[PDB]
């Protein structure tokens, strides 16, 4: 459940919010993930 | 006033050092403890940690309670108490104790008295010598390492 | 839900956009873990122990001995909510508007929906940074009027308990004198058994531009800079040195280690923005929207942060 | 504090509804507007149920107990944790349960906030609509209407 | 060997539930609701409404652990003193341990019906130098915030004086719900004495008895009663429903006597041996119980 | 647990509890009253009566 | 937590990691202590030393305006080094033993300042002289405090033989009682350091 | 067969259950 | 006859100690096999 898949039907707001932090969470992963120091 | 502090650090502490580590007021008990020292226990009258306590009667209905004091009352030194049950664990005065013990707001080998509200000063009826210098945990609590031997 | 709601879709169309904290380059992957909390405190216990006097001699028989203490900390993070309201164009209202090049009215500042909220979780996530890392809260230059918070919650500049060298006003412009102050707090550093580690340090754009000038006769082939990295590669295990300019920070350095057994970051897994369902709607075209995110969560342990402070009196 | 039925030792008998509301735990208005002004202020000490006004001092603004003429609103509700106090703002008109200084005060009375937050007979501030009623040793609530202030 | 305690007598078997502790304290919560003020009538417009208030209430019992010791022969020892048909040391009372461990156990559960029983611990006929215990312990007579009647010195003898205190006390009971549950008495031997003659000129088979468990039959919706005599009580008239619902007993799994691992041995042939037992854990709902107190002075 | 709040459907069935015992009050005595006095009664409409008044 | 007491097993290993730190610190310092100052002492057996307090052994003192230079403080040091006396064991790595800061003030530039030449450099090279050009090792300990000590690795010159009890070992005595709390006890042994004289360099450089 | 001292202080307890419960089934008012 | 293995099954205090004393030198010797100056 993340805003990255176009195959994601969110039900209600509850599941919006969930989805929404499960998004940020693998923003971050992807961001350390590409990062080069 | 309580030997574990209310106010729960916001920190973790750091064990590198293993020097003046334990001059804290949750050090509970003796420096030195023989497996042969007799402790009782008492319902406590107020909070008389780490201090002379003295027998204290209440109507007769209740049994009797100890309480913070000196004097020729001395009953014992409370090294210990459990807050959930309201015990004060007591060392009698016949019993020899070495630890840390309240100080009243001094130098190694001083002479010590227990005052009315069972804190050591300086001096006539108790052996207590100092075995170090005043330590301030609180801007006016203060504790001292003085070894008790009975009555003079 | 998106059939019906149309702030959700925008919201999921517009969310894309936001760009990532810059707090994550002053942390390792390793040093954040999320934390299922809105409002609330989490609690940890550790343990300790202690010598009470000299071991004493097993000699003859003898039955008094010294005793080893004992004793419990208990480690508390507040986590706490907090709460945006702005205001943007109805839904309906946004074709009365729409312009040859843009949305919305210059004339009175209102935005469409997914602008405004782009905007506002911008400036939020700015004060989250700020916060992450001065650890307060303020919208003042001056850093005057601040909010009160709980106790236990602190940032980098502000935990208790670790070393801080302070830099005295005539000597704020001798970069020598800067990194003397530095040397002495890194030998008062208490790194321990976790000293094999990569080490940060954060510094603001004056003190990056010092930094840069030849190592003082001046030298021919090293700076201020390499001379650092030298000295925290001293005491890391020559491990790697980062280094960050903030423009948050002003007259201060900041040094701490990348590890995750002795500073910790643990945010609540709805810290950044999220919306929020209420929605305000009248019978005119502006409408409000809410925003809410979460603040705390920082834990270090004792003398383990090097704060520089240069006095700019 | 706040609620005082956290120490209990007995199970409360939940059978009469009569003479069950005039306690200490029971938070805001007896009567309640969808429209009525709620602000969260930061507070200091203990002005549950009482007039607060608001000090300023580097930190925002509080509000502490008191009354007078420094009079800002009425405490409502507290969050403990939070450490953070619900006010109704003096420009709303409010209805409930306040704190009396003593129990003197009596029905059609004039009511004035003093320094503590609590009411007193005599700018008039409310009006009592019942008797001062004991619930603690030191504790006196009065049901009572704030219309502001007026002359 | 051990005869069972004489508390069970006074609870139903689903009123008694043990709880896995020795020392410290369980928490219970229960949710009220209450009305503010007078409904609201709607008519035209208006926008206050009066509201209905909650409340939580939460529920601490406590659990005590207390010990005591014994002196008894060592294992060993005891050929040395048995003999053909006495055991033990007669001049200087010395048992085996068998003996001394049974008669202990007796003495401490004596002592914990007792605690059950009053709410008090004590070993003085007074009832003074009581031992100091945790709040939230009590016991079936000192239960707060229950129904308290007290017949006056001078009607200490009148059965007309005793019975109308109880029909009053029964009248402010406030079983509420749970009204259709067996009710329990306890009365004292001479209470029990008193309760044996003609109802009041006498009537003819009518017993103060059946006016009294037809009185609390009519509270009871027709429910059992009982009635029990403990020598423990002196003046004392207990009533109460037996309903979990209402009164409930979460005793400690180790409340009765158990043996300690620690014996105390030495050179001679005298050793000790300690018992550990529990108190603590009676809930009841307020105004559920009616205890009724003969005043003689 | 500190704040007094529940879910709406505890809150629910705790206030339809304590109005249905206000209104089998009503019925039986004719007047509507939170208090165990009697007094501050709400005022009703005539040909509005219990099986007491 | 409110009483402070722990499982056997975990007050064993706090307690043994406890008795560990001071056995390191007796085989450093030489004393045996539990104040920061170094105060109130334990009254130890002679012919028992330590690293640090061992008897006639080179010493050098940096005097106090000298504190923070380094030329200064790498003179007292060739000085010693010239002092010492190594003999037909010159062939053997060499060991260092630095506080925090003066580690740090080893990692500047050697001074102008030399590119590529650091002043540890310069100092290993320095011991490189007199070793034979053998191994010098460097490490830093938060137990000393502005003292710098220099010392060969050969067991010929400085050996170690400790007690193959030294390091924390378990009673059998347990003290039971009535209640829950028992009580355990430690052995460990202090002693078996053995250094030929005139082999060990100690700087201090005194402050105030 | 108790193997250790808490088996055989949980048998004591069990012991005291079953006796508890065995006087209430034979018990009668 | 070290704590090392689990083969090793003491049979009184004396000879756990004994086996404390040899784990304590093997442990000794492993480390500074694995130590790299």
């Amino acid at each position: 459940a993340s805003l990255l898949d176009s195959n994601f039907v969110p039900i209600n707001f509850t599941e919006f919010v969930q989805a929404i932090s499960n998004t940020y969470k693998q923003r971050r992963i992807q961001f350390y993930e590409n990062l080069k120091r | 006033l309580m030997k574990n502090p209310q106010q729960d650090s916001g920190l973790l502490s750091n064990s590198i050092d293993f020097r003046d580590q334990n001059l804290i007021f949750s050090n509970s008990g003796g420096v030195c403890t023989s497996s042969k020292d007799k402790i009782e226990n008492y319902p406590a009258k107020g909070y008389p940690y780490k201090r002379g306590v003295k027998l204290s009667f209440g109507d007769g209905t209740t049994e009797l309670e100890v309480e913070a004091g000196g004097g020729d009352d001395l009953y014992g030194v409370c090294s210990d108490i459990d807050e959930f049950s309201g015990m004060a664990t007591v060392i009698p005065i016949t019993n020899n104790f070495t630890g840390y013990l309240t100080l009243k707001k001094v130098n190694p080998g001083d002479k010590l008295n227990f005052n009315q509200h069972g804190e050591l000063e300086k001096v006539k009826s108790v052996n207590a010598i100092a075995l170090s210098k005043a330590h301030k945990l609180t801007e006016d609590l203060f504790i001292v390492l003085a070894s008790v031997f009975g009555n003079r | 839900l998106f059939d019906e709601n149309y702030y959700a879709k925008a919201v999921a169309n517009i969310i894309g956009e936001v760009k990532d904290p810059i707090m994550y380059k002053w942390f390792s992957p390793d040093q954040i873990e999320d934390v299922d909390l809105q409002m609330g405190y989490q609690k940890t216990v550790k343990w300790d122990a202690f010598l009470n006097a000299n071991p004493t001699t097993i000699a003859n028989e003898v039955n008094t001995i010294s005793t080893i203490g004992f004793s419990s900390e208990v480690v508390r993070l507040n986590y706490l909510k907090l709460q945006y309201k702005f205001r943007h164009l109805k839904q309906t209202s946004e074709k009365f508007y729409t312009s040859d090049s843009y949305i919305g009215d210059i004339n009175n500042n209102l935005l469409p929906f997914a602008q405004a909220y782009k905007l506002a979780s911008s400036e939020i996530i700015k004060l989250i940074n700020h916060f992450v890392l001065t650890g307060t809260v303020s919208i003042q230059k001056d850093g005057k009027n601040q909010k009160r918070l709980l106790p236990n919650m602190y940032g980098l500049l502000n935990m208790p308990e670790q070393i801080k060298e302070e830099v005295a006003s005539g000597d704020k412009d001798k970069m020598d004198k800067i990194f003397e102050k530095i040397e002495a707090g890194l030998s008062k550093l208490e790194l321990g058994d976790e000293f094999s580690t990569p080490m940060m340090v954060i510094v603001d754009p004056a003190t990056s531009l010092k930094l840069v000038k030849p190592y003082a006769a001046a030298s021919s082939c090293e700076k201020w800079e390499d001379v650092l990295i030298q000295t925290i590669k001293a005491i890391n295990n020559r491990e790697d040195v980062y280094i960050e300019t903030s423009n948050l920070l002003k007259h201060k350095i900041l040094i701490y280690p990348l590890n995750s057994e002795l500073i910790k970051f643990k945010p609540s897994k709805y810290m950044l923005p999220t919306p929020n369902e209420q929605v305000d709607k009248d019978s005119t075209d502006v409408a409000h929207s809410y925003i809410d995110f979460v603040l705390g969560g920082l834990l270090a342990t004792r003398k383990t942060i090097l704060q520089v402070n240069i006095k700019q009196s | 504090m706040k609620n005082p039925q956290h120490d209990a030792s007995l199970l409360s008998n939940s059978n009469e509804f009569r003479d069950k509301n005039v306690e200490f735990f029971a938070s805001g208005g007896t009567r309640t507007s969808k429209f009525d002004k709620l602000e969260n202020h930061p507070f200091l000490g203990y002005p549950y149920k009482r007039g607060v006004k608001r000090v300023i001092q580097h930190y925002e603004p509080h509000v502490e107990a008191g009354g007078g003429e420094d009079l800002y609103g009425i405490c409502i509700d507290i969050d403990e944790f939070s450490k953070t106090a619900t006010i109704v703002p003096i420009t709303n008109n409010f209805e409930g349960y306040l704190v009396a200084k003593d129990s003197t005060v009596k029905v059609k009375d004039k009511l004035i906030f003093n320094k503590d937050g609590a009411l007193e007979k005599v700018t008039i501030n409310a009006t009592a609509l019942t008797d001062a009623k004991q619930i603690s040793n030191e504790v006196y609530l009065v049901k009572v209407a704030v219309f502001g202030n007026k002359a």
